């Protein structure tokens, strides 16, 4: 079901606004019209007050008119910025709409402006706009935009890559260390404090699952993914761990062992919010590529019945092990027109329904209930910690008519 | 080209957008690209909106570039009109589409559809929302609101109130209610109340009442050509702009003022011996121009505060603007960057500013008070509970609403002093 | 015992809080020179324009014995003359009642031509709203008499009396309620009456109490000698008020209406902005009718779970309680705000809702605060129409209760958000 | 002669809690007096305040030794929670004095059992006996015996000062040359200043009539001088006192040449809004007859009527002679007779009690509430001009509403 006749997604420039986080050594330059800085606005809502990293300078007439003005216009804007935040070292300019049509070529641009800035102050570039990705697309551009420029390392390390609280990542490091083997490196280093050297060398396992040019950039340099279910729920971060120590030749005993007691907590945490989702109907709607992980998560651990599971492009490759977990009962489909996807949603009756907020409060006045995936991304669900937070999430048990 | 991190506007599609759903019967086309259909989440949410705006996107891509750009939009005109079945049509541009050499009327013509459509011009480079709305709005009512012969009762028409707009539901049942008051019956409310029918009656008031100015003067300019129909010039904000306004519809309409003066409190309470201590204190006024030109006239006046500081991004005001900060003596800031309007609120210090969410955060790091006085506002400004800005009833809404911040960094001072 | 905060004060000042909501009322109060401060409550609080027509000896000590009763023959009289009120209320202060000098007497004398209310009330073993309810009784019981009812169906609102929380924007709310299903209101006391309004009072065919903590006992006199029966429903919240709705048109016998147009609580409480909203407790505090109808609200429109509910009013304990063991906790009945303190430092809730004592603990303890109950200061008595029963009654107990939660969520993802010092470098180690 | 609207004594508890941070005051008043203080700076109990009210349930009436007592295990119940206070005010209620409870042996034999640090005071807080700030001289009055005797010659500030205030008073007083500027209100009680015959007193407050009256019994000797209201007033105090202490008149005008010209400059800063405005006074506080005074000379302004509790001629005496002739003084207060004047007058500016502010701004009289002037500093040189924005406040605001 890849009908196109209309679309109800984010720009990746929605990334932005949560990428940001993981390094408070990035600044966004955007090169977008007005209306993209109104939707990075809105968005953020709360951000824009404390002063992001968020630099969405408008293309005016003035400099759409022409190419290279802006390409001069560029340069003479990040030197203003860079004196305005001395601390910051690491610049993206992220493609718009706009630029795309344009044709401006950002990448010569930061190719440029990184060799006169020179060594301290670095800055490459992706493309973020809506014309050829959509929301989640452009944290995987980023970070395979800056996969390049990391050294290759001789050294076989555990590998972590994927934009992640820092809490959770703090929480992964702790049980890969309770694992004991495999040094892990961060690839969206806090802040570039430790500048994360990829090569042949270090396999890599993945913890996000929309990160798809990730696995590019990683096979550019040598690295293999492993197969390894995607770390949602307690089951879920048990096979992956598990995926980690098959891989690092750690022995199934130990492993086992080791992490008994967190697994107690989370299915205990689990099992808290697990009662509340039994027995009903869902719909996925493709939102951030997180939907057929959490279809697995719902329907194997909190009882969920998966009618359906929306996803904007699934890779095959490495959600194969999702898919197999995975039960066969909902439908898998790689883009679905937004209207014939509402149909099947009042045909269907879905209990609960996970879409984008846009749509999520007029299913709300037609009667059903509504969980909007634009949080999942931002609120921790990604380990044994938050899995009973990721079914709270969806508990809802409003049922105040 | 300059760096901007927070805006107070939005692209003129947004005001078009804000004009196309607060009208039912209309449905409104965007040649936007995928990903920016984001424009409906505040729609369906800042405004607490149950039902999908009126809008369908083409979405198109980088694979559909040329013919299929206009193949797309084709497509999504006749699937709209199929399941949506909106009385009007309108065809719309977004920032990008208008780069590309896509024409929204040429697809339109080619469409012909049974029911009437317009094409929307819009600048979206060289101007903002409000613009769009306007233009909207004009341009709708050339497309089907055509001279007609006058009603048996004389009828008037509510001119601005569009949806995101700040309280305008509210302000639309204000004037209403006060119209009724001397009993002219109102015809048509548009944009906030309008359909294809009501747009078409519209040319049937006897006068028009701009109860908006930067989304309805010009469709009230093109109706006192076209339709003959004059239109009030002073916005009821405030009791003494109240009673401006209520003598000129009395005026206009022919009949008695009968102005009622039942619920009004504001005057008392600000003459009240508790508020004393509001005289002298210094007041910076930013955001929408008709919002801060009356607010300005009501503090001065009204509240014993002295206007420091004086400011507008309706830059399309700034004539209004410039001509009432001169009346106060003050220098008007027309800039549309928060942090000039920072940099101002630093240098003058005034005791209390009222702006819009902008002033509100910068004065919550300045530890200063603040209150919202203008459109762009987060979830929370808007309430359920009726809070009219305009008339009788609007007058006590907009004394405690200041009156609140005042107060509450009045009490933690006197405990801070106190627990010393 | 040691004393730092009343909820509830002397009953005389609620007694003159029926006496300035009244019009054409005179309170003459056997007082001492100082007891004068309750006009100045008025003045402040109500923000009224005319002074309190509340008279005062104001006795001092050389005037003790055979004077005092002599300055109280006096104030009655050139109250009387000054004010030509069409009737008198007499009664005596906590000072007063020690001195063993009859009011009732002393107005006796007098022999006035307007008819003279005899106030009697302890004034250590009850509370002001013991002098509001026994005052209407008072009024109720001379002024009111039984007669011949009016054709068309009216009723009569009794409750709302002055220095009440929200009692302007309330009768006008729940008159525009009753004029939409088409009852009249024959009379509204003890706000905006007069007392031919009091006399016409049994012209109603039935009764309406808003506030039974100052109605209750009138709408039983009412009932007994006017034959005129009351509701037992208080319209806080959209529930309460589709009951109040069916049970007025029940006792009028007209067609049961609404303006749901008006109403959007239900949808502003239905979308994700209340997601978050659910598993919130919050803690209520006031008077019985204002805490049992909010909590009732905040069960099932607000999304909350009660877990705490008190009140300072031991004549409404039993209701209170019967109400707390349907909501499985169980009532706290007291008037010291230490036991307030200590249930709020047990529970730990999330969200407290109670007058300014609730508010202002709450700030010391940074938990959000709103208010919902009587004993309030000057800013809580808005200029705009805030009230709190009818649909508009639900959509502005939303709006306020929501405000500190919103407010808290903001400043706490701000504080989050721009947190210092963001190394946590056992991130790779 | 009539009806009175005054503030029974317990109100002045609200500032003599703030002046001694070592001093509670336990009231034993009803419902009524507990309401009074409760429904009184609001902030104040909030932000757990030294004052608190024993109501007395129906069977501590009729046994007294039983509300004796009562009152006992109270006052040792006290310290539990606050273990800074050092010494304590049982306080008088309408009702205690109406019960005829005798709190000076309550107190004799409290401090019988507690000792040596903590030690209990009585006064009467009656509204039948004191008004308003009379409160407040009666507390000070009730300190004044068990101060210590003493030879050294020592100069006494009496009056509830706010601190800089305070402070202000005793550095001028050291630069003029005046040594001993020991206070009366204590901040602490080891601040406690001893009286002896050579004792000398000057007065800041005009109602401190029982404290003078105090320390003359003791042998201490008055300053007779205007009180601090204004550059002038203060002034001609600062002068009184060096020539008491013998200083000079040149060392006078060194010291008080610099701030004089500051304090005319803010008083004239407000003086215009208030210019040529017919002001009326009403009962509230005692210290009317020096506003006026300072208003009269120093701002220009034409009184009408002042009106006070109640004159104590002996010590407010050069006020009266620097006050203008035309104005006539007022003993006593009947508020209908009051109010019928205040009519007849038609004043610009009337100052009276907060009960009567609201009603008479609804006929359009301009009202300014009388109790700013003992809770914010308006005294001495620096807070002249504070004083005359006060006045000028109302009449801004009344000019700007209307029209
Ligand atoms: C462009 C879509 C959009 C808009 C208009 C807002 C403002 C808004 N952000 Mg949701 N924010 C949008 C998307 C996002 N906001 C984000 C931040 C955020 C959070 C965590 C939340 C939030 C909310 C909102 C809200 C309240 C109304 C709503 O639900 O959209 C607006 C207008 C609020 C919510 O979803 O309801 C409880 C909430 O918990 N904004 C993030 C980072 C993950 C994204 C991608
Ligand atoms: C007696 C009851 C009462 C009432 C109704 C108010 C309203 C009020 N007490 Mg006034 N406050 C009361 C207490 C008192 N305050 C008094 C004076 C006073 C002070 C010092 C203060 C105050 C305040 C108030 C206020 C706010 C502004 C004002 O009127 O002063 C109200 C409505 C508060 C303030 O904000 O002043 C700027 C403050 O510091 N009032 C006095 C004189 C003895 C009393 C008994
Ligand atoms: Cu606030
Ligand atoms: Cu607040």
């Amino acid at each position: 079901l890849k009908e196109r006749g209309q679309r109800e997604v984010f720009c990746g420039l929605t990334g932005i606004i949560w990428l940001h986080r993981k390094m408070q050594d990035a600044f966004f330059l955007v090169v977008g019209s007005r209306t993209c800085a109104h939707l990075l606005q809105s968005a953020a809502g709360v951000m824009i007050f404390a002063e992001p990293r968020f630099g969405t300078a408008v293309l005016e007439e003035k400099d759409l008119a022409g190419l290279a003005d802006a390409n001069a216009e560029l340069d003479r804007e990040v030197d203003r910025l860079l004196a305005r935040r001395p601390d910051i070292r690491q610049l993206f300019l992220v493609g718009s709409c706009p630029s795309e049509v344009i044709k401006l070529d950002l990448h010569r641009a930061a190719e440029r402006l990184s060799a006169h800035h020179g060594p301290a102050v670095r800055v490459y570039n992706f493309s973020g706009s809506g014309i050829e990705t959509t929301f989640t697309q452009g944290e995987d551009a980023c970070l395979a935009s800056i996969v390049p420029t990391l050294p290759a390392t001789e050294a076989r390390e555990l590998l972590l890559v994927g934009a992640l609280p820092d809490v959770v990542e703090d929480q992964a490091v702790s049980l890969l260390t309770q694992l004991g083997i495999g040094p892990v490196r961060c690839l969206p280093a806090h802040h570039a404090a430790e500048a994360p050297g990829v090569g042949p060398n270090t396999v890599f396992a993945l913890v996000q699952p929309f990160l798809g040019d990730t696995h590019g950039a990683l096979t550019r340099r040598g690295a293999r993914h492993i197969a390894a279910p995607f770390p949602f729920g307690e089951e879920g971060t048990t096979l992956w761990l598990k995926a980690i120590a098959d891989e690092f030749g750690v022995s199934a005993e130990t492993f086992e062992a080791v992490t008994a007691a967190p697994r107690a907590r989370a299915r205990k945490a689990v099992a808290a919010a697990s009662e509340g989702l039994r027995g009903k109907s869902v719909f996925f709607l493709p939102d951030s590529q997180l939907e057929p992980s959490l279809a697995r998560f719902l329907t194997r651990e909190c009882g969920m019945s998966a009618v359906e599971v929306g996803t904007p492009f699934l890779h095959r490759g490495i959600l194969g092990p999702d898919l197999d977990l995975l039960a066969e009962g909902p439908v898998l489909s790689e883009g679905q027109d937004v209207e014939r996807q509402l149909d099947r949603v009042r045909a269907a009756r879905p209990d609960l329904t996970v879409c984008g907020l846009g749509l999520a409060n007029p299913l709300e006045a037609e009667g059903f209930t509504t969980k909007w995936a634009i949080e999942l991304v931002f609120t921790p669900v990604h380990f044994y910690e938050q899995a009973g937070d990721l079914a709270g999430l969806f508990s809802r048990p409003v049922r105040r008519r | 080209m300059k760096l901007t991190l927070w805006t107070y506007e939005g692209p003129p599609h947004v005001g078009a957008m804000r004009v196309a759903t607060g009208m039912t019967g209309m449905h409104y086309v965007l040649h936007a690209p995928q990903g920016d259909t984001y424009a409906d989440l505040l729609f369906t949410m800042i405004e607490r909106r149950g039902k999908r705006p009126p809008v369908s996107y083409t979405t198109f891509q980088a694979r559909d570039l040329g013919s299929d750009t206009a193949e797309l939009f084709q497509s999504a005109c006749r699937d709209a009109y199929e399941r949506f079945q909106p009385q009007a049509i309108m065809v719309g541009s977004s920032c990008t589409a208008e780069l590309i050499q896509d024409d929204t009327g040429g697809l339109a013509d080619a469409l012909s559809l049974p029911v009437p459509v317009v094409h929307l011009e819009l600048p979206s480079y060289q101007r903002k929302e409000n613009f769009g709305a306007d233009e909207s709005f004009l341009q709708i009512c050339r497309k089907l609101a055509r001279p007609m012969e006058r009603t048996e009762k004389v009828s008037c028409n509510l001119l601005g109130p569009t949806a995101l707009g700040f309280r305008h539901r509210d302000d639309i049942l204000e004037v209403t209610r006060l119209l009724e008051g001397m009993g002219i019956a109102v015809n048509a409310v548009a944009p906030m109340g309008a359909s294809p029918a009501d747009i078409a009656r519209l040319g049937a008031a006897h006068f028009n009442v701009l109860l908006y100015p930067e989304t309805g003067e010009s469709a009230a300019r093109w109706a006192e050509k076209t339709l003959k129909q004059p239109y009030t010039k002073t916005v009821p904000i405030g009791v003494g702009a109240t009673r401006d306004f209520v003598a000129e519809v009395a005026a206009l309409a022919g009949v008695a003022p009968v102005a009622d003066d039942s619920r009004l409190r504001q005057p008392w309470w600000s003459a009240s011996v508790d508020s004393t201590y509001l005289t002298g204190k210094r007041v910076f006024l930013f955001g929408d121009a008709t919002h801060v030109i009356a607010a300005a006239r009501v503090a001065r006046d009204e509240m014993g505060f002295e206007v420091v500081g004086m400011g507008c991004y309706n830059r399309e005001f700034a004539r209004p603007m410039r001509a009432a900060a001169k009346g106060y003596g003050l220098e008007a800031l027309v800039t549309d960057d928060y942090l000039e309007v920072e940099e101002a609120i630093q240098a003058l210090a005034p005791e209390l500013i009222l702006g819009t969410q902008m002033e509100r955060h910068i004065a919550k790091r300045l530890g200063i008070p603040c209150a919202v006085i203008s459109a762009p506002v987060h979830v929370q400004d808007f309430p359920a509970r009726y809070s009219p800005q305009m008339g009788f009833e609007g007058a006590n809404v907009l004394f405690d609403t200041w009156i609140h911040p005042l107060t509450m960094g009045l009490e933690e001072h006197l405990l801070t002093m106190f627990r010393e």
